[PDB]
């Protein structure tokens, strides 16, 4: 029961962030570049880094 | 991955490389895609490749290091009382090297009696093998099991059981080496502060000696579980019945 | 269903890391785990309502009376000969289907040859005649098949050593399988390390052992025989190494445990896919593993490679390369 | 000179597929009568 | 030549085209075809 | 008749003294690496050997000789492939005025 | 790296587009042909 | 010290440390006028089919080294490849093939040549580098039979196929050169298979010689392996009915007892397979050390009947001395 | 299905040695072990090829055409 809901967790957490992504211009936009978030996480920064 | 064309039927990967898969060698199947276009090739090389994947974006945490049995082998050469001498240890140098990399000895930890080299030297020596090498790391961290020292006031590797590792210019000046320094969760790892300060191919270098080394002293050492491992104490056996 | 091997448990050659088990070349030399495989295939030469009937065709000799490649196997009434060697392409039964005949003979098509062991010519119940033809191949121990002790501890073949790489006692023997001792403590196979201790002093004493549940031989004076010969009580032997000569620095627990040895072999599994048959309806490349193949890159790595933000392996992996197709748009209507 | 570089090394780099990779990272990891 | 082992009378008969799959002196209806004549290699190993 | 293609030199790990050398032998296995390393190590001038089989399927080894600034490390080689023939001769020597006196 | 077995490098190609660069080594390819390893399984020349 | 230190848990000092730069005292250089007189060889027993002899002050590269060329390296004679006739026999053609080429045969093989690859498959197999073995047996019901019936020796006249019946055909020179030595299967009585009427086995089998590396079929010996000898050092002599059970705690004719309860002495240490079971009672430990001598080696080699085994030992010194010779020989490719 | 011709972890010949082992155990009866010992099995790698062998062609043999 734990194989089928770690999968099926994150596709669906997939069809709604998908299409995000940081721009140029520092901010996160949509498809349609809504922003979501002036800067990512407040700062900027990575968090592989 | 790079291809490496070799003789048999399956599909061999190294194995600080199943961890991201969360794969083990019993029988399981994985699937290889062979890109077709320069820009397809491109890509999957410099993004996907594995130098560059060697942490997770979830964290940024190693997820790419030494697996179940070379975290046995190097914590039994860098347990505190094994010394080694010229034979030995340029023999147990070139496993990890293949007989192509260039050392540098270092003046031996013991010279009286004989000249011999604690197996806190030859990590140190997987780590920047010469002077030539860049990799010059200062890096300090608990092990997993760590009792701490006598009295509140000598520091943190005045521990007993030897349980925290202190390197200072690419050498282990304490400590042993297991997962808490080069297992996959920690960023105070040794293959994490590589990466961090040289790069994706010298923390991938070094863990390539580490994999050799250890893939090759543990069967001339020899290492085993029994019957007496898990067998109790006749006092353990009165002991139980009371508690 | 399985063979005694000797088995070292310690860790060696680090190509036993996890679940990998070490094995003997000079142990598959002489038939450890050596095994064979027998496959059917029938044809029924069916007999139709026009009155013609599917008939076995014949040997195709050239240029004299020696047999074409694909007749090499085949005999004089187009049913293969009994313990001739068919590869990957010949003909072992030569039926020919309808006065014309198209012939449809079938083609063994496998990666590997193998001998034909019976050929039975028969006729079923509504008199029609079943051609029933048995396969044989012989095959050992390859890098990949998996073997298993009784308790669970599945493991594939490793690295296949050369015995005198192997380490080795004051006797001289060495072992089969060498397996690691990572397996026992997340496990905790303690049955495994007492299957070992009664079966070493079972066979010192000449004795079957016995570790049926609740019950069983007893570890104390399992551990009375081994001390009787000269072995250590707990089953722990110092073996030297085979590479470098020299003791090893623990004492090994060495001796006999039961594998048995299963049916996923590498042999068939291993396939691989360049270009090959489509489905029809979908022009992608079809199903299966017995077809060409085709391996399903579906719905849950395309989000992986999204992630890495690699957009033309995205575009290759799953258009150029799986489904392309030069189509004619109208720009004015979109159809 | 060291922790300046590694802080303009930590800033998101632009095109990054910043929301796929947080969905990832959330769905794949595995008092009294509360949920 | 001479084929066509029977299954369970042991006995040998060769067929034509439209003969049986019948025995002859058995009655019995399965028919093993024989080893044949030519040599077979192999490699001990 | 030499044989070109037994032993070489990796120059990709040499220094230009000649004091360290990489020597890629192949057909050759631990049965005899192993039994150059002790040799090799008992000169006074040797200050590494070592070899190693990098990968199993090949038939082929590494020997790895450095030495102090006194001798080329092919001279340590050539010196330690004659110290263990004359080995052998005294292994063969000693063998049969055992067994004749038998 | 991974270790790819020769049996299935035989069949998975890559399309190598021949230049001034490797115009010497895809015509060894050519002529080892398909059935040792490096080796060609096909040709697709520049307009057929 | 040259001695391991065997203990409960674990194994001390097992490496060579005999090199110069072992110790300020830059000593033990190579010195072959000195190996001379330090090696020495002594020969416990010697029979057709197995030696017993110690190799004394050598290292265990060296030691180790001749183990290996015995076991994977000196050649043999044993069957490559069956061609078979009229196999209709239960076990199945590449089985009974198997079992054919694995048998031993009495064959010398200094007097055959290595078979080539690299030549066609007709003049592949000269009569100086094959030798061709034929079986040819037919299990027939033998009418003579005793009416308990039961045990097939007295049911069938062939129903048991053993070695002894792989014949031997002479080709060319071979019934001249092989007219004193016929090719014999070193064990006869080794059962390849087992018949009943109407099953018939008929073969031929040809016999080049390999190395054990190969395949296992041509590894001389059945096995040839070393030790070093324990040595039981008796610290603080033990007496009384204690040295009674300081007896038992090692193979019998290990240790004795002088005169009752005057002290346990050690008498034949060579005799003891080492399993450290003193070492399990903590009344007799700090009253004994029991080690090993790492110089000391006891070598058994027994052989699978071709050659004698001080001859798989002289030929195995013979082929590492010639690998040495061979490499000293060769141009270093730049 | 028959005796293997030599122990797999040795090379040791135990193929000639089941014809003779059963003859020890039906007649001039042993008790498996010393019976495996009078062969001359010391190793037990090479006693357990003999012991542990279940001997099918004996079975296998009563299932031929009768020829
Ligand atoms: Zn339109
Ligand atoms: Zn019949
Ligand atoms: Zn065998
Ligand atoms: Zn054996």
């Amino acid at each position: 029961v734990k194989t089928a809901e770690t999968g099926y967790m994150s596709r669906r957490l997939m069809k709604s962030l998908e299409d995000l992504s940081c721009q140029y211009d520092n901010t996160v936009r949509t498809s349609a570049n809504g922003i979501v978030q002036f800067t990512y996480g407040g700062d900027g920064l990575d968090p592989l880094e | 991955h790079y291809a490496k064309i070799r003789p048999w039927r399956t599909f061999r990967l190294n194995e600080c490389v199943c961890t991201p898969y969360n794969a083990d060698f019993d029988g399981d199947e994985m699937n290889l895609h062979v890109p077709q276009t320069e820009e397809a090739r491109a890509e999957a090389i410099n993004l996907m490749g594995v130098k560059n994947n060697l942490l997770t974006p979830k964290s940024g945490e190693p997820i790419i290091a030494a697996t179940q049995d070379f975290i046995t082998g190097s914590y039994l050469i860098s347990h505190k009382d094994s010394f080694y001498d010229r034979a030995t240890l340029t023999q147990l140098l070139s496993m990890m090297s293949d007989g192509i990399e260039h050392f540098d000895i270092p003046p031996p930890a013991i010279m009286k009696p004989y000249y011999l080299w604690t197996g806190k030297q030859v990590f140190s020596l997987l780590i920047k093998p010469n002077h030539n090498s860049p990799v010059v790391i200062n890096l300090d961290a608990k092990n997993k099991v760590f009792v701490p020292p006598k009295s509140k006031s000598l520091p943190n590797e005045m521990s007993q059981n030897d349980g925290f590792v202190i390197i200072r210019g690419s050498q282990i000046l304490s400590g042993v080496m297991d997962k808490s320094v080069l297992g996959d969760g920690k960023k105070h790892s040794v293959f994490y502060t590589i990466l961090r300060d040289y790069g994706p191919q010298e923390a991938a270098n070094a863990m390539n000696r580490m994999a050799k080394l250890c893939a090759r002293f543990l069967g001339n050492r020899g290492f085993s579980i029994g019957i007496n491992d898990v067998t109790p104490a006749d006092d353990l056996k009165q002991k139980k019945e009371e508690l | 269903a399985g063979q005694n091997a000797t088995v070292a448990v310690m860790s060696y050659s680090g190509y036993d890391i996890e679940d990998a088990l070490v094995l003997n070349k000079s142990s598959i030399d002489r038939g450890f785990g050596r095994c064979e495989t027998r496959r059917k295939t029938t044809t029924v030469l069916k007999r139709y309502a026009n009155h013609t009937q599917d008939i076995i065709g014949g040997m195709r000799v050239d240029e004299n009376g020696d047999p074409i490649w694909q007749h090499q196997s085949l005999g004089p009434d187009g049913l293969g000969e009994v313990g001739m060697k068919v590869q990957s392409g010949q003909i072992y039964i030569n039926k020919s289907v309808p006065t014309q005949y198209r012939e449809a003979p079938v083609i063994y098509r496998g990666p590997e040859p193998s001998h034909i062991d019976q050929v039975m010519m028969s006729v079923s119940d509504n008199d029609q005649a079943l051609i029933k033809v048995l396969l044989r191949q012989n095959r050992r121990p390859e890098l990949g098949d998996k073997f298993s002790s009784r308790h669970g501890q599945k493991g594939v073949c490793g690295i296949i050593v050369k015995q005198e790489d192997m380490p080795f006692n004051d006797q001289g023997i060495v072992p089969d399988i060498i397996m690691n001792p990572h397996g026992f403590p997340s496990r905790m196979t303690v049955g495994k390390m007492i299957e070992l201790i009664s079966g070493k002093a079972g066979v010192l004493n000449g004795t079957l052992e016995y570790g049926t549940c609740f019950g069983g031989s007893k570890l104390e004076d399992m551990s009375k025989i081994l001390v009787d010969q000269g072995f250590n009580y707990s089953g722990k032997d110092m073996l030297y190494s085979g590479i470098t000569g020299e003791c090893l620095q623990a004492y090994i627990f060495f001796g006999p445990i039961y594998y048995q040895k299963l049916k996923h072999m590498v042999l068939d599994k291993m396939h691989a896919r360049a270009r090959g048959p489509r489905a029809v309806l979908t022009r992608q490349p079809t199903e299966g593993r017995s077809r060409d193949g085709g391996l399903r890159l579906g719905e849950m790595e395309r989000d992986c490679v999204i992630a890495y933000g690699a957009s033309q392996l995205l575009l290759e992996r799953l258009m150029i390369s799986s489904d392309a197709f030069e189509v004619d748009v109208c720009d004015k209507c979109g159809l | 000179e060291i922790a300046l570089f590694k802080y303009r090394k930590a800033r998101l780099e632009p095109g990054t597929a910043i929301g796929a990779i947080g969905a990832q990272s959330i769905g794949e990891p595995g008092s009294m009568n509360v949920t | 030549t001479l084929k066509y082992i029977c299954a369970e009378c042991s006995s040998k008969l060769s067929l034509s085209r439209t003969d049986a799959v019948r025995c002859k002196d058995c009655g019995h209806r399965i028919l093993l075809k024989a080893r044949t004549k030519r040599l077979v290699q192999f490699e001990a190993r | 008749e030499p044989d070109r293609e037994k032993i070489k030199l990796l120059t990709q790990a040499t220094s230009e003294d000649g004091t360290s050398a990489s020597f890629q032998i192949v057909e050759e296995d631990h049965t005899l690496g192993n039994a150059l390393r002790y040799v090799i190590m008992k000169n006074p001038d040797v200050e590494f050997c070592g070899y190693s089989i990098p990968h199993p399927s090949e038939n082929l080894l590494n020997i790895r000789i450095q030495t102090y600034g006194e001798t080329t490390a092919v001279d340590a080689l050539q010196k330690g492939l004659k110290d263990l023939m004359d080995l052998c001769d005294v292994v063969e020597s000693k063998f049969t005025e055992k067994i004749k006196s038998m | 790296e991974v270790a790819v077995p020769d049996r299935v490098a035989k069949v998975l190609t890559y399309p190598e587009k021949v230049t001034r660069y490797n115009r010497h080594k895809l015509q060894e390819l050519i002529v080892n042909g398909p059935n040792v390893h490096p080796g060609a399984n096909y040709l697709l020349k520049r307009n057929e | 010290s040259n001695i391991v230190g065997i203990e409960y848990n674990r194994v001390t000092n097992t490496t060579s440390t005999d090199f110069p730069g072992f110790s300020k005292d830059a000593e033990n250089e190579w010195n072959v006028e000195k190996f001379k007189k330090d090696f020495e060889v002594n020969i416990s027993s010697l029979d057709a089919r197995e030696a017993n002899f110690d190799l004394i002050n050598i290292d265990t590269s060296i030691a180790n080294a001749f183990r290996r060329i015995m076991i994977s390296e000196v050649p043999s004679v044993a069957a490559e490849y069956v061609y078979f006739f009229n196999n209709t026999s239960v076990i199945q053609d590449e089985v009974l093939a198997h079992r054919i080429g694995l048998v031993p045969l009495k064959v010398d093989p200094d007097m055959l040549t290595w078979v080539d690859s690299n030549l066609p498959d007709d003049e592949k197999f000269t009569d100086e580098n094959t030798i061709v073995l034929s079986l040819n047996v037919k299990c027939t019901r033998n009418p003579d039979a005793p009416k308990g019936s039961t045990d097939p020796k007295e049911l069938y006249n062939n129903a048991h196929v053993y070695a002894r019946d792989l014949k031997f055909e002479p080709q060319g020179r071979q019934s001249t050169t092989f007219a004193d030595c016929p090719v014999v299967p070193a064990d006869p009585d080794i059962l390849l298979a087992k018949l009943r009427p109407g099953q018939e086995i008929s073969l031929k089998a040809h016999c080049i010689l390999g190395i054990g590396g190969d395949h296992a079929k041509f590894s001389p010996v059945s096995t040839a392996s070393y030790r070093l000898l324990p040595q039981i050092n008796i610290l603080q002599p033990i007496k009384g009915e204690s040295a009674r059970r300081f007896q038992k705690c090692f193979p019998p004719g290990v240790i004795g007892i002088d005169e009752g309860s005057d002290e346990a002495y050690v008498k034949d240490a060579r005799k003891d397979t080492v399993s450290r079971e003193v070492l399990r009672y903590e009344e007799f430990a700090d009253k004994v050390k029991l080690g090993r001598v790492r110089n000391h080696f006891i070598f058994n080699v027994e052989s699978a009947g071709a050659m004698t085994p001080e001859e798989i030992f002289f030929k195995s010194v013979r082929i590492l001395k010639n690998k040495a010779e061979y490499l000293k020989n060769c141009p270093i490719t730049q | 299905m028959i005796v293997p011709v030599r122990c797999f972890s040795c090379g040791k010949v135990v193929g000639d040695k089941w014809e003779s082992y059963l003859n020890l155990l039906q007649e001039d009866e042993l008790d498996e072990g010393t019976a495996l010992s009078r062969l001359g099995l010391k190793r037990y790698c090479c006693r357990r090829m003999i012991l542990t062998h279940v001997d099918l062609i004996e079975k296998f043999l009563r299932y031929n055409p009768l020829e």
